[PDB]
RNA sequence: UUGACAUUGUGAAGAGACAUAGUUUCUUUACUUAUUCAAUGAAGCGGAGCUGGAAUUCAUUUUCCACGUUCUAGCAUUCAAGGUCCCAUUCGGGGCUGAUCCGGGUU
RNA sequence: GCUUGUGACGGCCCGUGAAAAUCCACAGGAAGGAAUAGUUUUCAUGCCAGGUCGUACUGAUAACCGCAGCAGGUCUCCAAG
RNA sequence: GAUGGGGAAGCUCCGUUUCAAAGGCCUGAUUUUAUGCAGGCCACCAUCGAAAGGGAAUCCGGUUAAGAUUCCGGAACCUGG
């Protein structure tokens, strides 16, 4: 017989079989529990008097919130821990390195009403 | 003492060349199959100014013999070449301004530009505005061809070494006075940081062989041997004669 | 241009949004004439090939 | 014929993209490929000295094929076959009280370089096969010279691997017979004779002949053509 | 920078001694695998052959060159259309040829 | 009128005065697609989502640098009669 | 400024597409079944580097002790699905 027939003069690395990992032992013994559940996302109410106003006037709950949490995780956490529906979530880093979430509830909920059925006032 | 100006240039730091604007290196085509058996046609699609270059470039597109695609090359424009013009490159091609033929295929006294020193090196000799070379002989059993370069020197190279028929354009450039320091200023501005030039004889000793003394003066012969050593070669290096040149120059 | 309907990116004619009309008059005339001379050129050296 | 059409393309410089062709002669091979090719070239451009040049002369396909044919009747035990034999003798020897001679005298090929060498020195081989590869050639270059001296008929044979096959190792470097069943003495004496004629006899003359000094063919043509016309006007 | 030694190998003519057999030393001019320099998405290298055809045949071919592109600022891509052989004829799809052989030395 | 923007021009150059992401178009026509029913989301309308960090104030004869609430230094836009 | 490399006793120096086997896309094949192979292209060789360069898209009114082209209100627009 005889030879191959390459019409390209560039020789490339043969596309060769890639096996997937089948360990002889488990990477880390026990997976870590959820590192950011809702009780870690939303830390306290903020009950500053100018916050207490957004509640009365703006249908808005202010929370000190985990620095590690994003608008997604803040929104879900409120929704879960409070029954409440969220319209949008504004956030900001305070000047003491902690996060403030301005949470607007939809028109069906009275945030003031929530506020005292959660406790503060 | 210190390290003199002409030693500092080699590190290249502030002395590398101001290049942002240049069109791209100028070369003949890669000496492929077409060009060394037949000839291949192109169009000059543009002739264009290159930053800090005397002569204009000429953008010439060709078909890729092997792939469906246009491959554009950068030439130095020989005088008279023009947009639209058809350019032919190959052994078996025709002796006209603009084309590129191997020094073997053109009669003596032909006048060519941008010629190769070894075939394939995509052009080395005679590229400065106004310059060209003349084929002054052939030796076919050996296929050397003998040229005279702009300098006066006469080399011999492969009759395969390619050249382009004509002279390089924008000649005459240096006949007109720069007039003011500003015009040189912008001149070297797009070349390299070599201007202006402090006379070493205006320097202090730390600085330069010529520095110091209570009147300015070189103090010793400014004709320096080839065997000198860096820090020493300033002046007339390896000068085999010196003084005002009288009588027709012109190598025989 | 990716927020605008195709009619804003062409005129009808071949090479619409890309070449200047007067220039396609040219492509066409030259294409024609050069394809035709290609006929004139063959039969001229076709005849050559039996009269030399 | 119908609305179908002849349109021959013209692939002749400055027109029609060149077609796909076989560029195999051109491809930019990996270094490792480039290197083992060039080693083979280099060894042939040089003048190779006789005591290596004596290899390359490898036993012929015919004589050889029938040397493996005899030899393959003398494979060594397999693992099973040696498990098999032991029980057969752990049984009998311990109780039936056989003198560790509830086993037939083994006849197999002799292998392992240092083994084969001492066999030869001690004049017991009757047919050494040396393999023609073996990259530190030194392991083996002295084997002809040695077999000539011990008056031991030998043969340089293609297949360092194929000597491995006949002994159940991936390669084997040498292979030798020393014993043989009476029913094969004949076969051997024939082989020993042919083989002695292509090697052991030719030895001293092989010893005077350098090898290589062999041009590539772009250079050969440059010489057949140059040394055709230059003399024959 | 200059010499020597080492990298350092292969021919050939020429000078040099046992003192006008060829082991050996250098000069020279050949070789290319060491070493060196360029080049390219290592693409068309070397050799042979088809045909053309100058040639003048001193038996018959001894050769030597040729051996797809030049009025034009178009167009040139889908392993190529054509031709030819397959599968069991679907719809798709494959070989060859088109594109001559040989050597795997990218030049 | 003044500031700024912009257009068609004109002067200058041995100075002829960046790149890339990204976007669109055309040449091409592989392929796909209907009448007992296909093709169309570069036309309209419709539904969902859009994270992370910065965002106060000073910017100077007191928030900057000159040991300082220093007659110094420190880049810029808007500009009435 | 990493990387195959080449220097260097070595901390490290050189090279940046560099004498490197340098990679990933559209779907078809799947209707054991989830993604192995079946075409084919593309050979581009990292990456960092601009809060004045390039760049998808928001405005007016109102509001605070202190925020606002960011909130409230109304009215839009871009990108992806
Ligand atoms: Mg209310
Ligand atoms: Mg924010
Ligand atoms: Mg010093
Ligand atoms: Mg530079
Ligand atoms: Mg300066
Ligand atoms: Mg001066
Ligand atoms: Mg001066
Ligand atoms: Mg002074
Ligand atoms: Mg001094
Ligand atoms: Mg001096
Ligand atoms: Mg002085
Ligand atoms: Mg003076
Ligand atoms: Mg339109
Ligand atoms: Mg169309
Ligand atoms: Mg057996
Ligand atoms: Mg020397
Ligand atoms: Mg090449
Ligand atoms: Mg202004
Ligand atoms: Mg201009
Ligand atoms: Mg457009
Ligand atoms: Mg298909
Ligand atoms: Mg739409
Ligand atoms: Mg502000
Ligand atoms: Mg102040
Ligand atoms: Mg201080
Ligand atoms: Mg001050
Ligand atoms: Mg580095
Ligand atoms: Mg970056
Ligand atoms: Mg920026
Ligand atoms: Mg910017
Ligand atoms: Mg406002
Ligand atoms: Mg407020
Ligand atoms: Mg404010
Ligand atoms: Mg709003
Ligand atoms: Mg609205
Ligand atoms: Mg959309």
């Amino acid at each position: 017989k005889a030879l191959k027939v390459r019409t390209s003069a560039t020789f490339r690395l043969p596309k060769t079989l890639k096996l997937a990992r089948a360990p002889k032992y488990a990477s880390k013994a026990v997976p870590h529990y959820n590192r950011l559940d809702s009780y870690k996302v939303i830390e306290q109410p903020i009950t500053s008097e100018t916050a207490m106003k957004k509640v009365e006037d703006g249908n808005i709950l202010v929370f000190q919130v985990s620095m590690k949490a994003n608008k997604y995780q803040i929104k879900k956490a409120v929704k879960e821990l409070y029954e409440v529906d969220v319209l949008k979530v504004n956030t900001l880093v305070r000047p003491n390195g902690t996060k403030k979430a301005y949470v607007r509830l939809t028109a069906d909920y009275d945030a003031l009403d929530i506020a005292n059925r959660i406790g503060y006032i | 003492g210190r390290v003199i100006r002409n030693q500092r240039k080699g590190a290249g730091s502030i002395f590398t060349s101001h290049t942002r604007l240049r069109q791209g290196a100028a070369k003949l085509r890669t000496l492929d199959y077409a060009e060394r058996h037949g000839y291949i046609r192109g169009i000059v699609k543009q002739i264009v100014h290159d930053s800090g270059r005397g002569a204009p470039l000429a953008k010439v597109v060709f078909r890729d013999p092997y792939k469906y695609r246009l491959r554009e090359e950068i030439f130095i424009a020989n005088e008279g070449v023009h947009t639209g013009q058809f350019i032919y490159a190959g052994k078996k091609a025709s002796l006209n301004v603009g084309n590129v033929l191997p020094l073997g295929s053109v009669p003596e006294g032909t006048i060519v530009s941008n010629v190769e020193e070894k075939p394939g090196d995509r052009g080395a000799l005679a590229r400065a505005s106004g310059n060209y070379v003349i084929i002054i002989g052939h030796n076919p059993d050996e296929n050397k061809t003998r040229v005279r370069l702009p300098s006066g020197a006469k080399k011999v190279i492969s009759s395969d070494a390619r050249g382009v028929i004509g002279v390089i354009a924008g000649g005459g450039r240096v006949d007109k006075p720069l007039l003011k320091a500003g015009r040189a200023f912008h001149k070297y501005r797009l070349k390299r940081n070599s201007w202006p030039k402090t006379r070493g004889v205006a320097m202090n000793p730390v600085d330069h062989p010529h520095g110091g003394g209570n009147h300015q003066h070189i103090g010793k012969a400014s004709t320096i041997s080839r065997g000198a050593v860096s820090g020493q070669k300033a002046g007339l290096i390896a000068a085999r004669r010196t003084g005002l040149l009288r009588g027709s120059q012109k190598t025989q | 241009y990716a927020t605008v309907s195709k009619t804003h990116k062409t005129v009808s004619r071949a090479y619409g949004g890309s070449r200047c009309a007067n220039c396609v008059k040219e492509r066409i005339i030259r294409a024609f004439l050069i394809e035709e001379q290609k006929i004139v050129k063959k039969v001229v050296k076709e005849q050559t090939e039996a009269a030399k | 014929n119908p609305l179908t059409h002849s349109t021959p393309k013209n692939f002749g410089i400055g027109q029609a993209v060149q077609p796909k062709r076989n560029l195999s002669r051109y491809v930019k091979w990996p270094e490792y490929v480039r290197v083992q090719r060039q080693k083979k070239i280099l060894s042939i451009r040089l003048k190779v000295p006789p005591t290596i040049a004596q290899f390359q002369y490898t036993l012929d396909r015919n004589t050889a094929a029938e040397t493996f044919k005899l030899f393959n009747k003398y494979r060594p035990e397999t693992a099973a076959e040696k498990k098999e034999r032991l029980t057969k003798e752990a049984a009998a020897v311990a109780e039936g009280k056989s003198k560790q001679d509830a086993s037939p005298k083994p006849y197999a090929v002799k292998y392992g370089l240092n083994h084969v060498v001492a066999l030869i020195e001690n004049k017991k081989a009757k047919l050494v096969l040396i393999a023609n590869d073996v990259d530190p050639i030194e392991l083996v270059v002295f084997l002809p010279a040695l077999c000539k001296k011990m008056g031991v008929p030998y043969a340089i044979v293609k297949g360092k691997a194929r000597l491995g096959t006949l002994v159940n190792q991936k390669t084997s470097a040498v292979a030798a017979l020393t014993e043989v069943r009476a029913e094969d003495e004949a076969a051997l004496a024939k082989l020993v004779s042919t083989i002695d004629a292509n090697f052991a006899d030719k030895y001293d003359e092989v010893k005077k002949h350098w090898g290589g000094g062999i041009l590539g063919n772009k250079a050969q043509a440059k010489m057949d053509k140059r040394a055709k016309n230059s003399d024959s006007a």
